[PDB]
């Protein structure tokens, strides 16, 4: 359909356009994910949904994606659609630091590839991007923490917390209950116990399941080791006793 | 008549309806009617009865081969060896004609021959090169 | 689609688009025949003329597209002239390319092989004809051929065609089978024209004028149509 | 043109959010025959059960359920095999473009994202089919080791210990699912296959002839991997060794 | 082709082969103005109901005609626009021709050119074809003619022309006045003895007036170049054959 | 009654011959406002109402310039106004700086008729609906001519269009050998073409701002009489 | 000027397999009979063509056609959607293998470009697959004489002995009997011959056939003596009375 | 007919069967659907106002901008959807230093919109002839407004259907007719910035689905002297503050 | 039986001076079977049941084999999750098919291995879909 404007471009009588508000009514049959700023650190999480323990474990392909030193990207719902969002955002970071002589922001990227999405759903002969992601890391030398979200429709929208895909609605609720915008958690640990237990009402505790991240000032990127994870998973489960 | 049934063992009569009833059930293609009647309520167990295994239908064949003569010379489980997964049913039919091929010349007496005949007298008759996949 | 496209075939194993693309030859009532010789050969086409102020010299149903070469027509003119004006733009190229000019065999190997291209990518119909050819080349003799909407391109001893190509032919091949020649003798574009017209009117019964007929013969270097007063010539026989 | 050309149906989402096209395609394969695929600590195998076995029917020459693509990888083909010559015709340049520009042969990670991204590549533009294909993968490196891959006709690969395609599969892994170690020499990997396919398909009788296989190896110390499509009378040895 | 069948879309042979979006186009013509062609025996003659449809209109402001390079007349029927297009193709490949051969243009190959524009614009699926029915005529060391035009392309060569909402009527005359002519007339003579057509056949239309258009060209008087007519000459004429006609 | 097919698209012949989708377009411009004129022998006009959402707001502009020896109105869509307007100031501009022999008024409608042949018979694309009016001045004096999306333009003395115009055009008729007879007198004619526009309407106060007028002449370059300017002219 | 890119062909059915794939090969089953077998030291091709009326010639129209001087082809199917990828095929050897080395091409893969040919078909926009499936026979000296039968989608199969059209399976249920591992030529030919002779009525008049091989090199026709590095024409078709006396021995 | 909108609407580029086209006309609804905006003529100034949907308490409602500059002297809202009105802002404000340079003056602002409402008609026919760019249209009612030399302080209100008129006062949204007539019976033509900026906010008090704060909505101003700017907002929690004793009774 | 509603859909409404009665029904399907008979002069509302939340389902079946043994404590929390979709009504066939798995003991003996079996059996049944891409 070399243009065509098949459905994409036909208005609704309600307003809405169909293949849209159908791509994101797809999203959420795929894994859910998570992101978190607290004072000084930046966290996200994911899932791997349960294999015959033959899903191979040492080179998977994640959620969590670097750009650089100081930005990464998780996403939900399709998979082969993301891995090219995933290239044509870092190549665009290694343009912006050549013929800028200077890193990217997060404000920079986010405007980016929420604004690719519209050109996917504003042409001919596309289909859009059945896909929703955020972004998350630190602006170059600046302790400031910021992860923005970001779906098909091509807006983004800044936050402190969010979920996207599977049983969002069964979670953020307890984020918006526990997160709040008076106080941040103190340092990174106390996110993550914060960020962990939330998981858990969808988690049948598959320890290895759930993949995690933190960002940290001065692009101290890291994930973390399913024990250092295993040992928050049973410490939480022991202040169950009640 | 099945809006009524499946009252009929709910809500009016079902604090006894199926009390010490007990039905069962027997039917193909479980796939095409409601999902209302096989759930836990009327029904415990979506059972199957599969096709037989190779030493399921040696059983299956020796049994119906009760009755037919002082036969001898006979190794009937090869038989099973000659024959795929076909059914537990349709193995007194190659238990049948085999009889008959040899009344059809008089000899009651059996043999092994006819077996390896009569199983062949079913699907052969009852059996495309586009193979486009791999 | 299934019944009105082309690109895509029926579920029984052929279509029906093209089908009807040969009926449409037969939407003017005409007939034609063509012949041989040891030099010569001859085409005809029965003209008709509803209201009488056409200019029955600008009628034509043939072109001469080049020396050595000859066609004619069936069904309607206006799908036709494109078939043979590229033709006769062709013949600007294999003498300008290859040197000398085009036997019919290798024109009626590529008239059609595009007209096979215009039932695969279907955004151009396919040409609404049948078509015939006619030569005098210096290796195979005067022949003959055949085209069509899909392109079974055929020699021939001799032809037929129009809404009576099964009795023309049957008071035609009555005799090769009987003269034992695919050849015909008689040989000089004279004789073998009463022949054509002698054995069609047998096959019809009608009779004519210059007004009404037409001819067409190839010859060495030669081709082109002429004066039919020689309807005459049959007159001496009963 | 759009009114009549049904050019809609392609590159577009049901109402309840899903694709149809993809979910046809991936089940247009079950059709077909089947193949599997195990990563042992030594080495590297594959299998094919095809289902064209007329006895006239050449079957001995070469083979269509598996294919390479340089001189140490190879995969386990799936699909038809009008859809597989041309991005093989596409793969096979890619190792000769990209030793062609850094001197070296191919982190395997890589080139299955450059497979795929075609097949994505058309179910998202155009109003095309994909391909309707799913493959297996077998190589080594040196950053990672071994390896094996698995990938699909939408363009989602995925990394796999011990794999089935094709027809009859679901089981097939469920046939299996106990039986894989993670010790895994070869010679007790072969044994699991025959084991595998003499379970599932349509006559136990399985004339070499309606089976292709391969082995991968380390059999230079500090060398290269031995890419061994096995043969005929070689493929016979072992069928046979097992008793059956 | 009745409903659920194959008229709508162009290039689909109904299966009788017929293109039935064509056929509708001749009712288009037909629903539209009259106009003729005539071959004087030294050159041609065009004619054309011009229709007040209204009092606003101003005599000799609006033609009904277009013109080739320098000789070859056209005229127009049914749509206006349509028509007006191709003459626009007519100026200009004449041109290609003129620039290149170093002559002016011979009329059968002129057809041979706009006989297949129209007859390509039939073909596709996705254009229309041009509902008109065009006439052209002109002169030539080879003499003059004159060629109708149907959308299909099915251009023959009349010695005289008709179309609009008056053929038969019209046509008639032109087959009853050649009978009693095989001479084959001169210039002026033929100009009354068609006007007598005009304002015949606007009998079907007694609601409303009109008036019309003359063309003239001919070796004795133009040296066989198109143009108009004025003054008495046609005055003379509109005169006459209203006079001769009650 | 029933649904048709035959509408879908701009390239189908109906059954009798009609390109339905095209007098659909026309519909808009009758269902549009109306903007008329008449010719002098020396000078000639363009006249038009205004129309608003709230009093809030002002009100459309619907006569555009093109060169000073020729100026347009519409009545209909305003897009396609702009596409020919900036199209056809192209045409008056070439001719003034390759011939600078300048354009006349007819030629101008025989080569934009032709611009919406060739967008109503190809397929992409769309026809450009309105039926606007247009005055010129030459050698040959000056000119008043109409517009479709036919392409049938027509030169004339006078003109209505738009909703309600029956009357107006119908009093230019009763109207005729009057108003045309004059020269150097422009604002005689226009205070009968005027009352010409004061046929059907409600128009229940001073009609100041929602009127504007244009003129040339053998003299007069064209110029939009706009404002209380205007009012005098009421 | 074309506005149909839209992909025929692309829309799967639910059950997976493809539309008109499975309705082309449903005129070629339909269509006439052929075949073509295999030997150790020779290959053959044959079939009927059906001329349908008598006047017209039955020599011109060559259903068997050349390709390479090693390689020959027939089909049996639509016709006109033959002669014209044949004209591509042969172009393809020149350019794809010759012109950059010199030699003529092997047949391991001028089949497969062939396949290319018509995959690249049922993919495009607006455009039917070629209803025919054809089949090649050749020669190497990495294999030597060999034999390929094709499909309109691209599946290409090798074989040893096969019919494809109206009364093929007749044919392949015929042939495996009578066959044998090692039938040379002058009885394959004749187990051939036959193998057609009952798939037809009407006549079978010695010019009512065509067929040809691929044998061993014959310098005769090769014209330009006077180069030991110019091996024979392998392949030679045959004339109507040399079959007409293999045909009176039956 | 039975159906004149469905059996005509699928084809994009297609009049209806009774003159007015139908995809323009499915993309003029949607701006209510989004969220209203509002903005008032002023000969010291110029005010605009939106709401900003605070969804969840998660959002940083900061973030969000349903307004932004296009130069020093011009500021554009929106309403309906957002995706779709960056590219339209990234083309107009590109004209204005284009302006600045070609003739190196500042750039008016009914110069502007007609390169901005024109850009909205290439789908189907083209603007200056040329072909055509993307497929559909898009939805967003906009209020451009900014200080000249000629006219001064205006606003327009842009339609992706071409059209555009000076109002002197204008909303959008679902609520804009319930609120339209509350500013017709209101607006004088002699006002101040303040009081304005003080009545814009009755309207939002009195429209709005849930009680607002500064995280509810916010302003942007217009000067000669400054150009243009926001109201950060204690600002914003400053004329909602003093708001009240004027409707102490 | 259109006479049978009439009656009825006339007895419902033509009642008037409802100060004691709530005359309602339920069913399984609605959504392409009953008439616009909707009105609130005729009936008013329209409650739904369906599927349940984990911690929903959480509240169900200790409460039932509360009445039950368990030999031996199982933590049942970890037993399911919401991904499965069971139905309310798999799960007293769960509490009794290991009773049954005990059916098949001399042991009428408590173990949650019984449940692992169960599962894994009933769900065999129940439908599975393809993570085709994996959306």
């Amino acid at each position: 359909m070399s243009g065509y404007d098949r459905a994409l471009s036909i208005f609704s009588p309600d307003g809405h356009i169909f293949q849209v508000e159908y791509a994101l009514e797809a999203v959420k049959r795929g894994t859910c994910a998570v992101g978190v700023k607290g004072k000084n650190c930046v966290v996200l999480g994911c899932e791997r949904r349960s294999t015959l323990k033959l899903q191979d474990t040492r080179i998977t392909p994640s959620k969590v994606s670097k750009i650089d030193s100081h930005v990464v990207l998780s996403f939900s719902g399709l998979n082969a659609d993301s891995r090219i969002l995933i290239e044509k955002a870092r190549v665009e970071a290694q343009s912006h630091r050549l013929t800028l002589e200077d890193p990217v922001t997060v404000e920079y990227l986010t405007r980016y590839v929420a604004g690719v999405q519209q050109r996917y759903t504003q042409s001919g002969g596309v289909r859009p991007f059945g896909v929703s992601t955020l972004i998350a890391g630190f602006d170059p030398r600046d302790d400031e923490p910021k992860l923005y979200q970001t779906e098909p429709s091509g807006i983004y929208s800044s936050w402190s917390a969010q979920t996207i895909g599977r049983n969002s609605k069964t979670v953020r609720e307890f984020l918006e209950k526990n997160y709040d915008r008076k106080e941040p958690p103190a340092t990174v640990e106390e996110c993550v116990k914060l960020t962990v237990r939330s998981l858990l009402e969808v988690v049948q505790t598959g320890a290895k399941n759930i993949e995690i991240t933190v960002v940290k000032p001065d692009s101290d990127i890291v994930a973390l080791s399913s024990e250092e994870i295993n040992q928050y998973v049973t410490q939480i489960e022991q202040e169950k006793q009640e | 008549v099945q809006r009524t049934m499946l009252e009929l063992l709910n809500q009016l009569d079902g604090f006894e309806t199926s009390k010490n009833i007990k039905i069962i059930m027997a039917t193909n293609r479980l796939d095409i009617l409601d999902p209302a009647l096989l759930r836990p309520g009327r029904i415990d167990r979506k059972i199957e009865f599969p096709p037989p295994s190779v030493a399921a239908r040696a059983e299956i064949l020796r049994i119906h081969s009760r009755k037919m003569n002082l036969t001898r010379g006979i190794n009937l489980r090869k038989v099973a060896e000659k024959m795929n997964g076909c059914s537990g049913a349709d193995v007194k039919g190659v238990c049948t004609e085999a009889g008959m091929y040899a009344l059809r010349e008089r000899r009651i007496h059996v043999t092994q021959e006819d077996f390896e005949l009569a199983v062949g007298k079913v699907m052969n008759k009852n059996q495309s090169v586009a193979k486009l996949f791999k | 689609g299934y019944d009105r496209h082309i690109t895509i075939f029926s579920p029984e194993g052929r279509l029906y688009q093209v089908e009807y693309a040969f009926k449409a030859t037969n939407q003017t009532n005409i007939n034609s025949l063509a012949v041989r010789g040891k030099d010569c050969t001859v085409v005809i086409s029965q003209k008709k003329v509803p209201d009488k102020l056409l200019d029955p010299t600008t009628v034509s149903y043939i072109f001469c597209i080049s020396r050595t070469i000859g066609m004619v027509v069936n069904g309607p003119i206006p799908d036709a002239r494109n078939a043979a004006l590229r033709a006769k733009a062709e013949a600007a190229e294999f003498r300008y390319k290859y040197g000398y000019d085009m036997p019919c065999d290798v024109l009626a190997k590529r008239m059609a092989n595009l007209s096979q291209i215009y039932t695969q990518r279907a955004y151009m119909r396919p040409l609404g004809v049948i078509l015939t050819f006619v030569s005098v080349d210096e290796e195979l003799g005067p022949s003959i051929y055949k085209t069509d909407p899909a392109g079974y391109y055929v020699g021939y001893k001799a032809t037929a065609t129009g809404p009576k190509q099964q009795e023309i032919t049957t008071n035609l091949e009555n005799h090769f089978k009987k003269s034992k020649i695919d050849h015909i003798n008689e040989e000089s574009w004279e004789k073998v024209v009463e022949f054509a017209i002698t054995h069609m009117i047998d096959a019809l019964g009608t009779e004519f004028s210059k007004n009404d007929l037409e001819v067409g013969v190839a010859t060495k270097d030669k081709f082109f149509t002429l004066s039919a007063e020689n309807i005459e010539e049959r007159l001496v026989a009963i | 043109m759009g009114s009549r050309r049904y050019d809609s149906r392609t590159t577009i989402f049901s109402p309840e959010g899903r694709l149809y096209q993809v979910e046809y395609a991936l089940e247009s394969i079950s059709h077909a025959g089947t193949a599997i695929g195990i990563m042992a600590s030594d080495g590297i195998v594959l299998a094919a059960e095809r289902k064209v076995t007329s006895t006239l029917l050449e079957q001995d020459t070469s083979t269509e359920k598996l294919y390479k693509l340089n001189d140490k990888i190879a995969v386990a083909v799936a699909g038809l095999t009008a859809d597989a010559e041309i991005l093989i015709n596409t793969a096979r340049i890619h190792a000769q473009n990209y030793l062609k520009t850094y001197n070296e042969d191919i982190p395997v990670e890589i080139l299955v994202r450059r497979l795929s991204d075609i097949k994505q590549g058309y179910t998202q533009h155009g109003g095309l089919r994909p391909f309707g294909v799913s493959f297996i993968y077998a190589g080594y490196d040196d950053r990672y080791g071994y390896q094996l891959y698995t990938s699909n006709p939408s363009g989602n690969y995925t990394g796999w210990k011990a794999i089935s395609v094709g027809a009859n599969t679901s089981a097939a892994q469920t046939l299996l699912q106990m039986d894989y170690k993670d010790d895994m020499k070869v010679d007790d990997a072969i044994e699991l296959a025959l084991k595998t396919l003499s379970k599932t398909t349509d006559s136990s009788a399985l004339t070499y002839d309606r089976l292709e296989f391969a082995t991968i190896r380390k059999g230079a110390n500090d060398g290269e991997v031995y890419q061994k499509i096995f043969k005929p009378q070689e493929i016979k040895d072992i069928l046979v060794k097992t008793g059956i | 082709s009745i409903g659920t069948g194959y008229d709508l879309s162009n290039s689909v042979f109904s299966p009788d082969g017929r293109n039935f979006q064509v056929e509708y186009a001749v009712k288009a013509v037909e629903n539209g103005t009259t106009s003729i062609g005539i071959k004087c025996n030294d050159g041609v003659v065009f004619a054309v109901e011009k229709l007040i449809t209204s009092k606003l209109l101003v005599p000799q402001k609006n033609v009904k005609i277009q013109v080739v390079d320098r000789h070859i007349g056209c005229v127009y029927s049914g749509l206006i626009p349509d028509g007006r297009h191709l003459v626009n193709r007519g100026r200009e490949e004449a041109a290609s021709f003129k620039k290149l051969y170093k002559t002016p243009i011979p009329i059968p190959a002129f057809a041979d050119r706009l006989g297949q524009y129209v007859q390509a614009h039939t073909l596709y699926n996705s254009v229309r074809p041009f509902g008109v029915s065009t006439i052209f005529g002109g002169v030539d060391k080879n003499g003059a003619h004159l060629y109708m035009l149907e959308p299909s392309g099915s251009y023959w060569g009349y010695k005289g022309a008709a179309t609009g909402k008056g053929r038969q009527s019209a046509k008639a005359e032109l087959e009853k006045l050649v009978d009693h002519h095989p001479e084959g007339l001169s210039a002026r003579e033929a100009v009354k003895q068609a006007a007598k057509i005009i304002y015949l056949a606007h009998e079907d239309n007694k609601e409303k007036d009109f008036e019309l258009e003359i063309s003239w060209c001919s070796l004795s008087e133009t040296n066989g170049l198109h143009k108009f007519v004025k003054g008495d000459l046609l005055q003379e004429a509109i005169d006459f054959a209203q006079k001769e006609i009650n | 009654m029933f649904r048709n097919n035959y509408d879908g698209d701009t390239v189908t012949f109906s059954p009798t011959g009609r390109l339905f989708q095209v007098e659909y377009a026309l519909e808009a411009i009758k269902q549009g406002s109306v903007t008329v004129g008449l010719r002098s022998n020396t000078h000639a006009v363009l006249v038009a109402l205004k129309r608003n959402a709230d009093e809030l707001s002002s009100y459309q502009k619907k006569i555009i310039k093109c060169d000073e020896h020729m100026g347009l109105s519409l009545a209909g869509l305003a897009p396609d106004a702009r596409v020919l307007s900036n199209y056809l100031r192209q045409q008056c501009n070439y001719s003034s700086l390759v011939f600078n022999r300048k354009l006349a008024v007819e030629r101008a409608g025989h080569l934009l008729c032709d611009k919406a042949q060739k967008n109503t018979q190809s397929y992409g694309g769309r026809p450009y609906g309105v039926g606007l009016l247009i005055i010129g001045y030459d050698k040959s004096g000056a000119h008043l001519l109409e517009f479709q999306p036919s392409g049938n333009v027509t030169e004339l003395y006078g003109t209505a269009i738009g909703a309600r115009s029956q009357g107006a055009k119908t009093y230019l008729e009763r109207t005729l050998d009057t108003f045309i007879k004059i020269d150097g007198n422009p604002d005689e004619l226009i205070k009968a073409g005027v009352e010409a526009i004061s046929q059907s309407l409600r128009d229940e106060s001073l009609t100041v701002d929602n009127l504007s007028i244009a003129i040339v002449g053998k003299d007069t370059p064209f110029t939009i009489y706009d404002g209380e300017a205007v009012a005098k002219y009421i | 000027m074309t506005d149909r890119y839209s992909f025929s062909l692309t829309t799967f059915s639910p059950s997976g397999k493809l539309g008109q794939i499975d309705y082309a090969l449903t005129a070629v089953k339909q269509g006439v009979t052929s075949l073509g077998i295999k030997a150790t030291n020779g290959v053959v091709i044959a079939t009927e063509k059906k001329s349908s009326s008598p006047l017209a010639m039955s020599e011109t129209l060559s259903k068997v056609s050349l390709l390479t001087p090693d390689i020959g082809a027939v089909y049996s199917g639509m016709g006109p959607d033959y002669r014209v990828l044949v004209d591509k095929s042969r172009k393809v050897a020149h350019t794809s293998y010759k012109r950059i080395y010199g030699e003529y091409p092997p047949t391991k893969l001028l089949v497969s470009e062939v396949a290319k040919i018509m995959q690249e078909a049922t993919q495009s926009g607006g455009v039917r697959p070629f209803g025919v499936s054809l089949l090649i026979a050749g020669h190497d000296e990495f294999n030597g004489f060999s034999l390929y039968q094709v499909d309109p989608s691209g599946s290409y199969f090798p074989w040893k002995a096969t019919a494809i059209g109206k009364g093929s399976v007749a044919a392949k249920t015929f042939l495996e009997k009578r066959w044998n591992d090692e039938l040379e030529l002058e009885d394959a030919i004749h187990i051939a011959l036959l193998t057609l002779k009952e798939s037809v009525e009407g006549e079978f008049n010695g010019d009512t056939i065509e067929l040809a091989i691929i044998g061993d090199e014959n310098p005769d026709l090769l014209g330009y003596t006077g180069i030991p590095t110019d091996k024979g024409p392998r392949f030679r078709k045959l004339t109507s009375q040399e079959i007409n006396d293999r045909l009176e021995a039956l | 007919m039975f159906l004149t909108r469905s059996e005509y609407d699928r084809g994009v580029s297609t009049f209806s069967p009774e003159g007015r086209l139908f995809q323009v006309e499915y993309s003029l609804e949607a701006i209510k659907l989004g969220s209203t905006a509002i903005g008032i003529a002023t000969k010291e100034g110029v005010v605009l106002g939106v709401e900003k949907r605070a969804t969840s308490p998660l959002l940083e409602s900061d973030s969000i901008e349903k307004i932004v500059e296009i130069d020093r002297h011009i500021g554009c809202a929106m309403s309906g959807l957002t995706a779709d009105a960056r590219s339209m802002i990234e083309h107009a404000r590109t004209a204005a230093v284009t302006h600045n340079l070609y003739y190196d003056e500042d750039i008016n602002v009914e110069s502007l919109t007609q390169s901005v409402c024109d850009l909205a008609l290439r789908f189907g026919e083209g603007a200056s002839g040329e072909e055509r760019l993307m497929s559909r249209p898009f939805g967003v009612a906009l209020l451009i407004a900014g200080h000249d030399a000629d006219d001064g302080y205006q606003l327009f209100h842009a339609e992706p259907s071409g059209t555009f008129y000076r109002y002197n006062a204008k909303a959008i949204g679902s609520g804009s007719e319930g609120a339209q007539a509350e500013l017709l019976n209101e607006w004088h033509s002699s006002l101040t910035l303040k009081e304005a900026e003080l009545l814009v906010l009755k309207i939002l008090k009195q429209v709005m689905e849930e009680k607002l704060d500064e995280n509810n909505a916010q302003l942007s101003c217009i000067t000669k002297q400054d150009g243009f700017k926001i109201y950060d907002n204690e600002k914003t929690a400053e004329l909602i503050k003093e708001l009240k004793e004027k409707e102490a009774a | 039986i259109q006479r049978t509603m009439l009656e009825l859909l006339n007895q419902l409404d033509g009642f008037d001076d409802r100060g004691d009665v709530k005359v309602i029904m339920a069913t399984n399907k609605i959504e392409t079977l009953d008439p616009a008979l909707i009105r609130p002069g005729r009936i008013d509302r329209k409650i739904l049941f369906e599927n349940p939340d984990l911690s929903t389902k959480k509240k169900i079946l200790g409460i039932h084999t509360s009445k039950m043994n368990l030999s031996e404590d199982v933590n049942l929390e970890t037993l399911v999750t919401t991904k499965d979709d069971l139905s309310g009504a798999d799960i007293q066939a769960m509490c009794t098919e290991a009773g049954l798995l005990a059916l098949r003991e001399r042991r009428m003996q408590v173990t949650a291995e019984d449940f692992k079996q169960a599962k894994e059996r009933v769900m065999k049944n129940k439908v599975e879909e393809n993570l085709e891409g994996l959306y």
